[PDB]
RNA sequence: UCAGUCAGUCAGUC
RNA sequence: GACUGACUGACUGA
């Protein structure tokens, strides 16, 4: 009811990641990509969401490596990693097969699958959830950041062919 | 002592406890250190009481050297046998002669055994009774593996007894093979040239080879090249001009070399320049006014090359490196004036270009990118960065040290031991400083080809070759680096030549592992007779195979220096001339660059060009020279020649 | 067969 | 620590 169908914008896509036609499928390009340099781009294999949010829920699913998803809002740099600077809060498949999350750039580990985002700024919530055959649950915390938070990811961007993308569900 | 020694390990070893001589080979990352302790061991203990065996262990550069020889220390310290080292960083070492016969395991550096078989302090080698050769692919050609087994296969065909020899490799080498029969040409030959009888691979414990070991995967990651450069529009017209001044004052530049349609920022053109300025220099007129058109010449060709060489290492480095270069040179160093306003005319352009960091060079922005994305996704890693030079070493450090997008990495230098061309490398302790810190805070290392072969540095997960190619030897020994499980390796350029070189190198790889299978189902005889075939016939091949007043003149000003029969060389090695001829000759800096002595400057105003420097020796400190510096003109003819090196240059020596 | 860059190694004088 | 000499291999080019 209150899902929402985010859209990847052009405006942060970094060199080496690629996006489809469609505007709903994110990938690693097998060749660089070129685009205008300008200090908007990541300079790293991330991309930010267009659409901002000042109750929005979006799934993403994970299904085809190593991934991270989160909400990050515009005042980020571009070239801290996603999920490691103060603005951003994001939840992270390491690369010893095990499901971290950061938030206030602070460590807190904890099988993986397909996940949300749910975040209502009108109480302070941020939740995540996998669901896959069950509506399992991950880690849920708070943070209110004043400005208008954004949906973000980032594909870990030396292996060619690795995609994700995202997925509208309805009632 | 606690290691348990694996079933492979166990496996390689029975042809060479047999006693042999073999050829080990094994893919990197095996035991191969610990198999040749375990023949050491085995050959130790079967000596009966009374009499005992020396074993002597080679290898040919200095941090192979040092590791190879603390694990000899550790693993035999406890039996009792007493193991030590002969290398080049040994200060008055005491007489070899006796060193030898104290100590029972000796670690050498080859060219020093070498040395004292020639000198004969070492009368014959059948005081060793066990060789072991840390790269059995180098002995070939003249180096100085080559020359021991030289003296000793001379020793065994003609006519004691002599020692066993043993040798250790990862990769044989195919040579110029262009098919499998080629390949077995050249493995042949290798195992002709040390004596050798069987070669050894694991074969029945292949499974469990592959579980402990590793093989690293590798990728190839080509950089397009810039859209449009402003540094190299700058610099190039620079040059264009500088030519056309060039092309005025001589009446033909093009015929002086052979070499045409040069690009301005290849090596092609550095051989034209290079080749001009030779040409240039021996232009004889018959005598003041050629002294213009040569100083010319010499002026406008050197401002070109270092012009050439800013676009060089603009290529490969940060385009502040080449600026930096420029400016160094042209503070350090009439026409000289002509073009010092040539360059500062665009100088503060270009200082507006380097600074602005969209420009930046798109190899280094790949280095970026590669180095954030692996070290995020392990927090935990090590990386190996290998570079052609040694001057990139510097200019890698730099642009890691003070990059904000780097922070994590921590790096690390390691070069060789000597000095050169302005730069000089770390020694011994240094060495040993960096390799143990990586036992810490180190997170990266750079280094140079001195880093092949076995630097052992466990837990690497990722080999980076910054434009570095070579023979199929070499790739199998860079790519072994990494040691640790999950390693990748990198090759990272900007020309499809390389990319294309690589694929084929690991066909090569494959045609030279197809190659050594095939020649393991051979009889044990038929090996014997066409290796002694092959010895033989190339011994006699090799043995047979062997059997006044000059002036000196200015390479720049062309005035007449001093007279070959009024030089003596010193200790025959250092040169020296006297006369208060000479005294008048040149001029001494009064506070010189360096300084930390003095060095030595062409006595005009007009010309000074660096003759050489001033050392002392005994009472009486003496001028000496460099030949480079001057030009040779017979007493009578006019004949001129020009001479790199003193030694091709032949006149009546005498000493001091 | 001759050339030019590069990287390793040894010797001698301070 | 910096000075001068020799040795070897690899990569280019003509
Ligand atoms: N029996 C063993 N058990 C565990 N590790 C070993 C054993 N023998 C050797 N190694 C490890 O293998 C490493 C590499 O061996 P090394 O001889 O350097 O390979 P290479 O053939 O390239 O020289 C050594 O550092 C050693 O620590
Ligand atoms: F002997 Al190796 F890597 F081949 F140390
Ligand atoms: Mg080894
Ligand atoms: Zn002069």
């Amino acid at each position: 009811q209150w899902a929402i169908h985010p859209t990847f914008n052009l405006k942060s896509l970094s060199c080496s990641l690629e996006v489809s036609k469609d505007s709903r499928t994110v990938t690693v390009s097998h060749r660089p990509q070129p685009y205008r340099w300008s200090c908007e781009r990541f300079s790293t294999s991330q991309v930010l969401c267009s659409q901002a949010l000042s109750k929005h829920y979006w799934e993403v699913d994970t299904r085809n490596s190593h991934w991270a998803v989160g909400v990050a809002s515009w005042e980020m740099s571009r070239d801290q990693v996603l999920g490691r600077t103060m603005d951003s809060c994001c939840v992270e498949w390491k690369g010893t097969s095990q499901l971290s999350a950061w938030h206030m750039v602070k460590e807190t580990v904890l099988r993986p699958g397909v996940v949300g985002i749910w975040l209502n700024l009108e109480e302070g919530k941020l939740a995540f959830y996998s669901v896959d055959n069950q509506e399992k649950l991950l880690y849920e915390c708070t943070i209110s950041a004043s400005s208008p938070l954004y949906p973000a990811f980032w594909l870990y961007g030396l292996h060619p062919g690795n995609y994700l993308i995202i997925k509208q569900v309805k009632v | 002592s606690p290691f348990k020694p694996r079933n492979y390990q166990l496996e390689l070893a029975l042809p060479a406890m047999k006693g042999k001589n073999t050829i080990i080979c094994a893919p990197t990352g095996c035991g191969k250190t610990f198999v040749s302790l375990l023949i050491c061991e085995h050959h130790l203990k079967k000596f009966p009481q009374g009499q005992k065996g020396k074993v002597v262990f080679f290898a040919n550069q200095i941090p192979v050297y040092e590791q190879q020889k603390s694990v000899f220390s550790k693993y035999f310290e406890r039996h009792g046998y007493r193991v030590t080292g002969i290398s080049g960083a040994t200060a008055e070492n005491v007489p070899v002669e006796q060193i030898v016969e104290n100590n029972d395991i000796i670690i050498l550096t080859p060219q020093i055994l070498v040395n004292n078989l020639k000198k004969g302090t070492i009368p014959s080698l059948s005081i060793f009774t066990l060789m072991i050769f840390d790269e059995c692919h180098n002995t070939s050609k003249q180096h100085p593996y080559n020359m021991i087994m030289f003296n000793y296969l001379d020793q065994k065909l003609g006519g004691g007894p002599l020692p066993q020899v043993i040798g250790l490799t990862a990769s044989v080498g195919v040579g110029d093979a262009k098919n499998t029969d080629e390949a077995l040409d050249y493995i042949c030959k290798l195992c002709a040239s040390l004596d050798a009888s069987v070669i050894a691979t694991v074969k029945h414990n292949l499974e469990e080879l592959e579980q402990v070991v590793y093989k690293p995967q590798k990728f190839f990651r080509k950089v397009e090249s810039r859209i449009s450069d402003k540094f190299k529009y700058i610099i190039a017209q620079l040059m264009r001009d500088t030519e056309s001044l060039a092309k005025r004052i001589c009446k033909d530049l093009e015929n002086l070399s052979q070499i045409q349609n040069r690009e301005f920022g290849t090596q092609k053109y550095e051989q034209w320049i290079v080749t001009v300025q030779k040409a240039c220099m021996v232009f004889q007129m018959p005598k003041d006014e050629e002294s213009r058109i040569c100083k010319a010449l010499f002026l406008y060709t050197s401002h070109l090359r270092k012009y050439n060489d800013a676009l060089i290492i603009s290529e490969h480095a940060r385009m502040k490196d080449a600026l930096d270069y420029l400016k160094d040179f042209f503070s350090n160093v009439e026409i000289e004036q002509d073009l010092t306003q040539r360059f500062e005319e665009k100088l503060q352009e270009l200082e507006s270009v380097s600074r602005d960091p969209s420009n930046e060079n798109p190899k280094l922005e790949d280095l970026c990118f590669i180095l954030q994305e692996e070290y995020h996704l392990n927090p935990e890693t090590i990386t190996i960065l290998f570079v052609k030079t040694r001057a990139l070493v510097d200019a890698l450090k730099n642009w890691i040290e003070g990059n904000p997008k780097l922070s994590f990495l921590k790096p690390g230098i390691l070069t060789g031991r000597g000095k050169t061309n302005q730069n000089t490398g770390m020694t011994l302790p240094a060495q040993k400083c960096i390799l143990d810190a990586f036992k810490g805070d180190h997170n990266i290392l750079i280094a140079t080809s001195v880093a092949d072969e076995g630097i052992d540095i466990a837990q690497c997960n990722l080999v980076i070759l910054y434009e570095y190619v070579g023979n199929v030897i070499k790739m199998i020994q860079t790519r072994g680096r990494g040691r640790a499980r999950g390693s990748k390796c990198f090759l990272l350029t900007s020309n499809a030549g390389v990319i294309e070189k690589e694929q084929i190198n690991m066909y090569k790889e494959k045609m030279m592992n197809d190659s050594i299978l095939r020649l393991q189902t051979w009889d044990e005889a038929v090996f014997r007779e066409k290796i002694l075939h092959i010895q033989t016939h190339e011994k006699f091949i090799r043995d047979s195979q062997e059997k006044e007043n000059k002036k000196l003149l200015c390479r720049k000003c062309k005035a007449l220096a001093c007279y070959t029969a009024d030089v003596r060389v010193i200790e025959e090695c250092h040169y020296t001339v006297l006369g208060d001829a000479f005294k008048e000759c040149f001029v001494s800096r009064p506070h010189p660059k360096p300084k930390k002595r003095a060095k030595i400057f062409c006595a005009r105003q007009n010309c000074s060009h660096d003759w050489g420097i001033h050392v002392k020796y005994k009472t009486f400190e003496i001028p000496v020279i460099k030949i480079e510096s001057f030009v040779v003109e017979d007493i009578a003819t006019g004949v001129q020649t020009l001479y790199s090196k003193w030694k091709d240059f032949h006149f009546e020596k005498i000493p001091f």
